[PDB]
């Protein structure tokens, strides 16, 4: 299952701190954050989801955490938002 | 790893372990105690 | 003329490792660029410390300096610093000269440091907007069906409110909503002049809408096209555009478009607002089947940049007009961003004319490079009208073709108030002649003779107000 | 017939504040047929 | 004076409030004076005026103004003021070569009435209503230069295919 | 929504399978009783100690009579640690997770015995009444319940 | 009914796949209380 899970979400668990940017080239600089009804200037970071499937060890750890039953809805949401090899997530893109 | 959940004391660590045993956010704790986190200021043992 | 020629001879480098771009960045104390430390000698005619040695550059927060787009713009614009000086030596009493790029950066001379958070964008300024396109007859369509309730509705309210900030006194606007029945949102029922007072009525009305019902694009667009064929009221007789603020549907509404705008004389700009998975196909089709554009607004951060970009589409017929569409325009009196008081700005667009010698590219040449502007303070105008050779009761005043006073004793360096301030200056100082002093039957006739333009004299008896707002005398 | 009714129920989409997808309006038209079929099968077992 | 501001008094209680609008202290006589066409007002709006924020720093808002002046060139005025189950007779003469008026009325205690105050000051407002201003708008002349619907336009780039 | 359940009556094999499922679950009923009493036992204990003790929180931040930590810090018998002041608070989960009456207490206890967010309830009463005796109520509740 | 002012949660009952995913998540008993909170505040809050 971990080997199959790698081929499904390998490299696709990346995201920029602001939803506007989709790749790492654009995800650089500063942006205005409009969370909690308050503006703030924050740097743009091309981050990765905490639990991913980049290789087989990370896939095994993610599947173990899912099997324990902890945080698996968030991993499911991240997997559903998966779009492409090196692009930021799109909401409910691949619900299958 | 905050004022509610930390390994600072024996009973705090025991409570953290019980919380993980019931499976609350044990992966979040694992991530929060992973890497190059800032260290508690040591009041004693002066250094340069 | 220099900006058009210099930009045409640009090679579009892709790397700036060796030949770094050297410039002075305002609001400062990254690879591919080199900074400049200026001297900043004090000088009159300005309220701050300036420098005639070079020109400062302002790059908005949301735009990263050091990318390929900005760095290329920062190279061919470095040839404007010589022309900036040549204008100043030829006219020592010259205020800010600024080139607002379509990229988003503004390069102004002389160099002064920039003035919480900074939300300045040169493309949203009234002097940029008036030169980027011609007046319009915008009519905003808002989808208030049930599916837009929640986050989408509060995004549509902010998107419409931020869209009214791009309209001026020469533009005419109305907001209409539809959910199985199309109706006006406010007390207007036709296109209004979109001044400061009228834009607040639409803002309050659009902030009080609720979402319920079923979408009906045929009835929503029939109401929109009927509103743009009124001709019973004062209009702009210019760009007629329909702004559809929706989320997503499945109706192409074909039969309406081949009925009303068979010749495609009305543009349709469609916006998809919110986080959803509805089909955007019909929204994308009617957008560019009617010479328009399609925009997406998924979050608050995308509201500001997407409600300003429709002026690129409206600027296409202005670019194709060539040298005929290059006339200097002057804005309404407004407060300068760099704290200089009340100013008016000249305006001339810049066209991107690479390869026009052989006439072969014609692909990105229908967009403007930006807008050139020069500031004129009202104190400069007041110096040309001396007032000490006549009694205190005598004075000068100048009037806009819209009736506003460019110069008047009753004009003050404060924003004009609208409504009552209820709590839990980007608007211009547009004060009418009939509001600057006491209105009269003769005043209306006299003002109307100044709007169209014709000399004359008239002596009469009028009751005038005193300096302290306590007495009136004839 | 029951399988078809299950599929029809599975294709419904719910929208807030009395809103209907155009597909859901078409699906709303199939209910009388199912109701009539079930009424027939109930009548065949009540009185026969 | 020309504006109804208290410049003289008799009770020695009005003299403390010298230089005050007469309508703020004697609304009954002041309102009748406007009615008999000795003082004539027009109001006006001040759009560049700072106002104290209300319940939903300082912000600008429209404050309606009002000013009073002599209407008719008649000099002497006499009449009877009616306020309800009471009668007060007044005589008014205007000082020559001056913007002053002299009035004499019976004391306010004689008539047990108290009408609402007629205040002449900076009162915050929101008028005029723009809902009916647009029906008969002021004359204006817009630009005669229009640029739209050029046959050479591309418009081959939507917002969807590019994205 | 019971229309899919007509497939069970259509196929008697599914009827047999469902009958077996139900038959295997009958002896659990007494266990369920032993569960309910436990839920009844602790809820009452939570009603006599935690009733109305989770209605204040640290809010004062001289920023608009609002704000505070994203996991809001309920007030108690000691006060806020810093330039915050105790103010009326709707409740932890918008007023849902509390021991106001027996129904709210029963719901909170049932949520706790499922080990879903019971630590949040424990920490809410830790800074509202002190952390001395609260552990004596929740640790047995997980162990027994 | 799950589109609030801050956005609709991923665990909603709008479409059949989303409803079945939410029901499966509740069956596994992980973060079911957070779904219950949304389901309560959608019917009129803690009051009704
Ligand atoms: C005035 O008009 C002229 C032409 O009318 C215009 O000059 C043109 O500028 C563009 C740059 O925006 C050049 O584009 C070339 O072609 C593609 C553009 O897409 C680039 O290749 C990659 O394309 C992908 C996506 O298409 C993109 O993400 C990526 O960044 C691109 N680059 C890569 C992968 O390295 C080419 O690289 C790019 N050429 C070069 C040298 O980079 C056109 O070639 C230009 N045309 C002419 C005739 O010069 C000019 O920009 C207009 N003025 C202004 C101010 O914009
Ligand atoms: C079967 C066998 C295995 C079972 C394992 C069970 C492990 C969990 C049980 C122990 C849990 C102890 C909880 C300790 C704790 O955090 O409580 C705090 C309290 C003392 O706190 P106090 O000093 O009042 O305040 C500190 C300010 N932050 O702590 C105490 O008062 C603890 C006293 C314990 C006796
Ligand atoms: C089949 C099902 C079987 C089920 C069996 C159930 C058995 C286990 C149940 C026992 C649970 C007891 C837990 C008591 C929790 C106490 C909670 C608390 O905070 O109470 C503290 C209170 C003192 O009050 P204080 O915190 O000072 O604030 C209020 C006054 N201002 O009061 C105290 O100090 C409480 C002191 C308690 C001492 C130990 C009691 C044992
Ligand atoms: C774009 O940048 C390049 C590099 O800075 C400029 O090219 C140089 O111009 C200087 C001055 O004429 C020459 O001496 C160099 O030989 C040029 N090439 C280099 C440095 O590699 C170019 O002028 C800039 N474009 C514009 C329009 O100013
Ligand atoms: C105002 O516009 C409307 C259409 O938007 C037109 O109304 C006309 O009203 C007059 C008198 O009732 C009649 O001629 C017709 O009933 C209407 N149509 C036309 C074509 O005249 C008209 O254009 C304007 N109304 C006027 C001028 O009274
Ligand atoms: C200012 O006061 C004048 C005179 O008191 C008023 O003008 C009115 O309209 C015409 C124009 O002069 C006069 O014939 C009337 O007698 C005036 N009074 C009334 C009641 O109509 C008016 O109050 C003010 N003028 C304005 C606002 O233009
Ligand atoms: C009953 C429990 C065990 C779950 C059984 C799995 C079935 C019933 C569920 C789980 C995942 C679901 C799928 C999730 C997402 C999609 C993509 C969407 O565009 C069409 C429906 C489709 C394809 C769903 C159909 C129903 C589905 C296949
Ligand atoms: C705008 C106005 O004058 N009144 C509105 C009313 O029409 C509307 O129904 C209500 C919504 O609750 O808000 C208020
Ligand atoms: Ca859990
Ligand atoms: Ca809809």
């Amino acid at each position: 299952f971990a080997v199959i899970a790698v081929q499904l979400f390998k490299g696709k668990f990346f995201y920029c701190t602001d939803s506007s940017k989709d790749t790492e080239k654009e995800c650089i600089g500063n942006y205005v954050d409009h969370e909690k009804n308050k503006m703030e200037v924050k740097g743009r970071e091309w981050k990765r989801h905490e639990f991913h499937y980049d290789n087989i060890i990370w896939a095994l750890l993610t599947l173990f955490t899912v099997s324990t039953g902890e945080g698996w809805p968030q991993v499911l949401q991240h997997s559903v938002d998966v779009t492409e090899e090196d692009r930021g997530p799109s909401r409910s893109n691949r619900m299958e | 790893i905050n004022r509610h959940n930390n390994f600072r004391s024996f009973f705090g660590s025991l409570m953290l372990l019980f919380r993980s045993a019931t499976g609350e956010a044990w992966q979040e704790i694992m991530l929060s105690c992973l890497g190059e986190k800032g260290c508690e200021p040591d009041t004693t043992a002066p250094s340069g | 003329l220099e900006a058009e020629k210099v930009q045409a001879a640009h090679q579009w480098r892709e790397d700036f490792a060796s030949n770094e771009v050297v410039y002075y960045n305002a609001k400062d104390d990254e690879p591919g660029s080199q900074r400049i430390k200026p001297v900043f000698i004090e000088d009159a005619n300005f309220g701050r410390q300036i420098s005639y040695q070079h020109a400062a550059v302002h790059i908005p927060t949301d735009i990263y300096e050091g990318s390929t787009i900005v760095l290329n713009e920062l190279n061919w614009t470095s040839a404007l610093d010589e022309v900036f000086k040549k204008n100043r030596e030829e006219d020592p009493s010259l205020l800010w000269q600024v080139f607002g790029s379509a990229t988003g950066l503004a390069r102004y001379y002389p160099a002064s440091p920039w003035v919480k958070i900074d939300l300045y964008d040169v493309r949203r300024r009234p002097w940029y907007i008036q030169g980027a396109a011609s007046p319009k007859d915008m009519l905003i369509l808002v989808d208030v069906s049930g599916s837009v309730s929640g986050l989408t509705l509060k995004l549509i309210r902010t998107s419409v409110s931020e869209m009214l900030e791009t309209l001026s006194d020469d533009d005419f606007v109305n907001v209409a909503s539809f959910n199985s029945n199309a109706q006006d949102v406010s007390c207007f029922q036709h296109l209004v002049q979109a001044n400061v007072r009228n834009k607040k009525v639409l803002k309050d009305a659009v902030n009080n809408i609720t979402a319920k019902g079923i979408t009906d694009y045929k009835k929503g667009f029939s109401f929109a096209f009927e509103q743009l064929l009124n001709y019973n009221v004062s209009r702009a007789n210019c760009n007629k555009i329909i702004m559809l603020f929706t989320d997503g549907g499945e109706e192409r509404a074909q039969e309406i478009f081949n009925k009303y705008n068979k010749d495609k004389k009305v543009r349709v700009f469609t916006f998809s607002v919110g986080q959803h998975n509805y089909d955007r196909g019909p929204i994308q089709w009617m957008a560019c089947e009617n010479k328009g554009y399609y925009y997406e607004i998924p979050s608050i951060g995308a509201i500001r940049i997407n409600t300003q970009e429709y002026l690129d589409v409206l600027g296409r017929p202005m670019v194709l007009a060539g040298d005929k569409a290059k006339q200097v325009q002057w804005t309404n009196v407004y407060l300068d961003a760099l704290e200089l008081g009340l100013v008016i700005t000249g305006t001339l667009p810049v066209f991107n004319i690479t390869g026009q010698f052989e006439n072969k590219t014609n692909l990105k040449n229908q967009l403007i490079l930006g807008v050139m502007g020069v500031d004129v303070s009202l104190e400069d105008i007041k110096r040309l009208t001396p007032r000490f050779t006549l009694c205190p009761n005598g004075y000068y005043f100048a009037i806009d073709p819209n009736g506003y006073v460019l110069l008047h004793p009753n004009l003050q360096p404060k924003p004009i108030g609208v409504g009552i301030p209820t709590i839990n200056s980007q608007e211009p100082v547009t004060l009418d002649f009939l509001d600057a002093e006491l209105e009269n039957d003769i005043k209306v006739e006299i003002r109307n003779k100044m709007i169209d333009g014709e000399s004359g004299e008239k002596t009469f008896r009028t009751l005038v107000k005193s300096q302290d707002e306590r007495y009136i005398d004839k | 017939t029951i399988i078809a009714n299950c599929i029809v129920l599975a294709l419904e989409q719910h929208l807030p504040e009395d809103d209907k997808t155009p597909m859901s309006r078409r699906l709303e038209k199939t209910e009388p047929y199912f109701i009539g079929i079930f009424c027939f099968e109930a009548g065949i077992k009540i009185v026969a | 004076d020309d504006g109804g501001f208290l410049l003289m008094a008799n009770h020695d209680d009005y003299t403390n409030q010298i230089g005050r609008f007469f309508g703020e202290i004697d609304p009954s006589l002041m309102r009748h004076l406007v009615n008999i066409s000795v003082y004539a007002f027009n109001k006006s709006y001040d759009y560049q005026s700072v106002c104290e924020p209300g319940a939903a720093s300082k912000q600008s808002c429209i404050t309606e103004q009002t000013q009073y002046f002599f209407d008719n060139d008649s000099k002497s005025f006499s009449g009877v003021l009616d306020c309800g189950n009471c009668s007060r007779i007044f005589h008014g003469e205007k000082l020559m070569n001056t913007n002053l008026i002299f009035i004499m009325v019976e004391s306010k205690g004689t008539c047990p009435c108290d009408t609402r105050l007629l205040i002449q000051a900076e009162q915050t407002s929101d008028g005029p209503n723009p809902c009916d201003m647009v029906k008969q708008p002021r004359y204006r002349k817009g630009p005669d230069v229009c640029f739209d619907n050029n046959v050479l336009e591309d418009y081959t780039d939507c917002g969807g295919v590019s994205g | 929504v019971l229309r899919p359940l007509k497939l069970v009556s259509g196929i008697p094999s599914l009827q047999i399978v469902l009958k077996s499922i139900m038959k295997a679950m009958v002896p659990l009923l007494q266990i369920g009783l032993l569960l309910f009493f436990a839920i009844l036992m602790f809820a009452i204990i939570g009603l006599e100690f935690y009733s109305g003790k989770l209605h204040r929180a640290c809010f004062m931040n001289n920023s608009g009579i609002l704000e505070g930590f994203d996991p809001p810090h309920p007030c108690g018998v000691q006060g806020c640690p810093a330039g915050y002041e105790c103010k009326d608070w709707i409740g932890p989960n918008d007023g849902i997770t509390q021991f106001d009456n027996i129904l709210f207490a029963v719901l909170t206890v049932f949520q706790c015995i499922t080990m879903e967010g019971w630590t949040t309830v424990l920490y809410n009463t830790n800074d509202a009444l002190g952390a001395t005796w609260n552990w004596l109520y929740f640790i047995p509740l997980i162990i027994i319940g | 009914r799950f589109n609030f002012n801050d956005g609709t949660p991923s665990a909603n009952f709008d479409t059949f796949p989303a409803a079945i995913m939410t029901v499966f998540q509740i069956l596994t008993g992980e973060d079911w209380n957070e779904v219950m909170y949304n389901g309560i505040r959608s019917q009129g809050g803690v009051s009704s």
